[PDB]
RNA sequence: ACGGAAGGGCACCACCAGGAGUGGAGCCUGCGGCUUAAUUUGACCAACACGGGGAAACUCACCAGGUCCAGACACAAUAAGGAUUGACAGAUUGAGAGCUCUUUCUUGAUUUUGUGGGUGGUGGUGCAUGGCCGUUCUUAGUUGGUGGAGUGAUUUGUCUGCUUAAUUGCGAUAACGAACGAGACCUUAACCUACUAAAUAGUGGUGCUAGCAUUUGCUGGUUAUCCACUUCUUAGAGGGACUAUCGGUUUCAAGCCGAUGGAAGUUUGAGGCAAUAACAGGUCUGUGAUGCCCUUAGACGUUCUGGGCCGCACGCGCGCUACACUGACGGAGCCAGCGAGUCUAACCUUGGCCGAGAGGUCUUGGUAAUCUUGUGAAACUCCGUCGUGCUGGGGAUAGAGCAUUGUAAUUAUUGCUCUUCAACGAGGAAUUCCUAGUAAGCGCAAGUCAUCAGCUUGCGUUGAUUACGUCCCUGCCCUUUGUACACACC
């Protein structure tokens, strides 16, 4: 296979795995996968807020997930290894927060209460700004959209790719779908990778 | 008569032989409803065979179906036409019009 | 019955589909993506396609 | 569905020998990639007993993922007449 | 001493350069002879698509790019410290092919 | 509209997978079993 | 919010000065209408080469027909002398379909029959929705906290004046201090005789070495034929521009205008990203996004055959080709850039041979800075024929034949050959796009794609005229002002 098609198919496989784990490990707080390719084996590092439900009793769940990925992607047994490591900071993951808010709305919680809970948790988890948009038939009506923001939020430029986390979920209520959008601006100061400030931020020494 | 072959020879010329004296499309297609005789012979003489219906609008007229009455489908309402030696080399669908003339 | 239950689908728009949504229209067949144009827009960042210019 | 007994047993034995079944959503594929059986047969034997339980199905880009449950292990033990020590491969 | 060529391909230029520099430094610290890291022109896998999921509105188009960067370094090295220099490069996102 | 007339309580050929339960049917000159 | 109110600023989706046109012709294509069994359907600046919508089958949603259940599953009405499944041949059928029948064999607790309950649906609802796009709006706009004003809605901050592309800044000041937007940013296109490094890029000289010339020179081939180098090329790290310097002019600065230097002085050029509020804007026909409704075995599920989406008194939108000599034709000259390409396999194809052509055939290289490919592109240039005539302009329509793709080219897929040679003599009222490597002309790659570009997305080649403004038209921003408008001047 050519390099163009190989890297494109690697991206496509990453997207496949990401959506599969998004659908499978929703209740386990899945937050994102990473595919490392080693000459002997491929490793898939899952980040899920609950790294015990993904594992399962004596690893039952993680082993059956490895079996599923092997059987789907035609992998010789042993050549792929799922590792559910950790989400270092739940409050900074837009995907995790969106999933949590979807779960809260599904099992029953007022839209404003759930959204402000997410916003408050994100802000107290060190984020420099959060925004939750809930769109749809909040109470059976003309399908308004409610925004709940705290902190500040640049949108947009290159800094949004740099440090902005956005996630969109469909909550399936008994009256249509509600759309959840979560935007988190992490603090550029504690970046630990990439630029440590905004491009227009200037700090002088004396 | 076809292109250099009289009707008598035509009526005895097998499809394979006839193809060689036929234009590019038909012979390429041949290089790539046999119940017709069951109405050609199993019918009173001095009369026409019973119609034989088919959906195959892409059947090329060979000098083997000459004389037979074919009901060609054009999407509905099989249309009966009598295969004549002038039809040779044409598609069955050229004689069962698929649409209604507009007539504004 | 089971003999006449499938006609050729070796080519044309009916042979292939989006690997995500199984739609026949708007497919992206470049680099072997085989994804609908809308699904490709949805998951372009996951594959590694980004907007620069 | 109306499927052969031996084909249903082939699917059942692959299920409670590996733990998971991954079947493409193609109800006309002649053979299943893993099992020497019709893909339609696999898919429908699971749209079967996954409805009584015993399995969980996830769709995920035109590719059903079936995973056994506890009731699944028990029921398939009874079905295949297996002693209560042969855990699924995933165990 | 066998002659091998290492081809590195990745979309992430920073880690591709991390791997290429690790390889160069490992070859220098093992005192090998290497032809410098050749950077073949980056392939911009662009794709043009219509922004709208339907046919309405101003016809606005959208170009997505996958920049794939490629590098090859060929040198001469024995078996043990060629296996070690191909097993030191397990950086994620970079694909590495060693050809003899 | 397959009805399958009840056919209340009641030879052999080649292809020995036909295991002596493949009795032929007789309308006239019918030498073909159920399997074929 | 609006004004046929005022003031200030601004925009080739406005105009002025102009260029190219479009509107007139033929054809291509989309829309309406008509026709039809069906001519599926959405959409009416911000619908109409749009749905990536270039539909032979498929796609497909429509029409004439024919199959199958892919009707899970707790449950009760069928089963251990058969609940069920399938079928040769013939009728039957388009069909070599066990659809159904003639009718007797095969299989065997998987179904079948009814209830309940599911499942699918390109069925409806985009005025129930998510998401995504478009638009308002390509402008410069938007918002808390605390303080000030008002009973209040609300207001100030967010501003007179200058300035800027900019709510950009100078500054002013019942505000102060902030947030988003703008900018900054990111990508790309310019330069760098500087760094690193290159038989996947190239250059010189040695080998070998054909030509010409013969005092050693010109141009050449030498892809395992050496050595050195990185000017060309590539890509990493960086540099470089900050309107720098000098004048002029600004209220008082912010800035602006000249010249010089510079690779580049309009945000350096082009983009990507892009706020707050909205629209009953489009999409349920992208979605295994989805609520409700409808349907669910004679199906609106699904599949198969055939047809249709293209059908033609006619109106409209995007376009292609032209009307000729600044040209057509024939030779010859022989110059790009962006890209794509096949390992479970038929993709990009060099070269040889055959063929007038299209094309065929035998090989070859390429999973690709390696080969196709220097993509030997077209316009263009030179030399000739034509000679101003519906002409050797134009190539519509049509006949005959040869090929290719495809299971299948009939309602012509396309290509090729010969023949036929229509309108069109520069296009009314109207109307579009555009200010520099731009307009225009020119082709090429990619997307769709088995085949099919007159389409689109990009790319390069040749390369103007005009202007450097204004608010007249059409609009936009701010302020003041009037309002009997708020569904907001439709
Ligand atoms: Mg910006
Ligand atoms: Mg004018
Ligand atoms: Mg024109
Ligand atoms: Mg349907
Ligand atoms: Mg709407
Ligand atoms: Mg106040
Ligand atoms: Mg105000
Ligand atoms: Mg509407
Ligand atoms: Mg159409
Ligand atoms: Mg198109
Ligand atoms: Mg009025
Ligand atoms: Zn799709
Ligand atoms: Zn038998």
């Amino acid at each position: 296979i050519s390099k163009k098609r190989k890297l494109v198919a690697d991206g496509v496989f990453y997207a496949e795995l990401n959506e599969f784990f998004t659908r499978e490990l929703a209740e386990e707080g899945y937050s994102g996968v990473e595919v490392r390719v080693t000459p002997t084996k491929t490793e898939v590092i899952i980040r899920a807020t609950r790294t015990q439900d993904v594992l399962g009793e004596n690893g039952r769940r993680i082993n059956e997930l490895t079996l599923l990925v092997q059987k789907r992607f035609k992998y010789a047994p042993g050549t792929i290894v799922l590792y559910a490591e950790r989400v270092q900071d739940r409050g900074l993951s837009a995907v995790a927060q969106a999933e949590s808010m979807k779960f809260k709305l599904l099992n029953g919680l007022a839209i404003r209460r759930a959204a402000y809970g997410v916003v408050r948790y994100v802000m107290e988890s060190g984020a420099k700004g959060c925004e939750v948009v809930v769109s749809g038939k909040l109470r059976a009506a003309r399908a308004k959209a409610m925004k709940f923001a705290d902190g500040f939020l640049i949108h947009s430029g290159q800094p949004v790719n740099d440090f902005i986390d956005t996630a969109t979920r469909h909550v399936l209520m008994r009256q249509g779908v509600l759309g959840i959008k979560v935007k988190i601006m992490r603090d550029p100061a504690k970046s630990r990778t990439g630029p440590k400030a905004l491009p227009d931020a200037v700090t002088i020494i004396e | 008569s076809y292109r250099g072959v009289d009707l008598e020879k035509l009526l005895e010329m097998s499809t394979e032989d006839f193809v060689k004296l036929a234009p590019a499309r038909v012979r390429r297609r041949f290089a790539r409803m046999k119940k017709l005789r069951a109405a050609k012979l199993a019918a009173p003489e001095n009369e026409k065979p019973a119609p034989v219906r088919t959906h195959m609008r892409n059947m090329i007229i060979v000098p083997e179906m000459i004389g037979s009455v074919v009901g060609i489908y054009n999407g509905k309402a099989f249309n009966q036409v009598e295969i004549r030696p002038e039809m040779l080399g044409h598609y069955l669908g050229e004689f069962s019009i698929t649409y209604t003339p507009v007539r504004h | 019955e089971n003999v006449w239950f499938s006609h050729p689908r070796r080519y044309g728009k009916g042979s292939r589909q989006c690997r995500v949504c199984s739609s026949h229209t708007g497919l992206i067949r470049k680099y072997g993506l085989n994804i609908c144009r809308q699904c490709f827009r949805e998951k372009a960042n996951d594959i590694g396609f980004n907007k620069f210019r | 569905m109306l499927m052969p007994k031996e084909d249903r047993n082939k699917i059942h034995q692959y299920l409670f020998q590996e733990g998971v079944v991954v079947a493409k959503k193609d109800f006309n594929q002649a053979k299943h990639e893993e099992i020497d059986t019709k893909n339609l047969y696999v898919i429908k034997a699971l749209q079967s007993l996954t409805s009584k339980g015993y399995v969980k199905t996830q769709f995920s880009w035109q590719y059903y993922y079936y995973t056994l449950t506890e009731e699944g292990v028990e029921y398939l033990r009874e079905y295949l007449n297996l002693p209560e020590h042969i855990v699924p491969g995933t165990y | 001493i066998i002659k091998i060529r290492i081809t590195l391909t990745s979309t992430k230029v920073k880690q591709l350069e991390n791997v290429s520099s690790n390889i160069v430094k490992n070859a220098e610290q093992h005192n090998l002879v290497k032809k410098g890291p050749v950077r073949l022109p980056t392939k911009v896998l662009k794709i043009s698509t219509r922004k709208t999921p339907n046919g309405e509105g101003s016809k606005t188009w959208e170009t997505y790019e996958m920049r794939i960067h490629k590098r090859y370094i060929d040198l001469e090295a024995p078996v043990q410290i060629v296996k070690r220099i191909t097993q030191i490069t397990i950086e994620p996102g970079v694909d590495v092919e060693v050809v003899v | 509209k397959h009805k399958k007339v009840k056919l209340a309580v009641l030879r052999e050929c080649s292809n020995p997978t036909c295991g002596a339960g493949v009795f032929l049917a007789n309308h006239k000159d019918r030498l073909y079993c159920g399997k074929c």
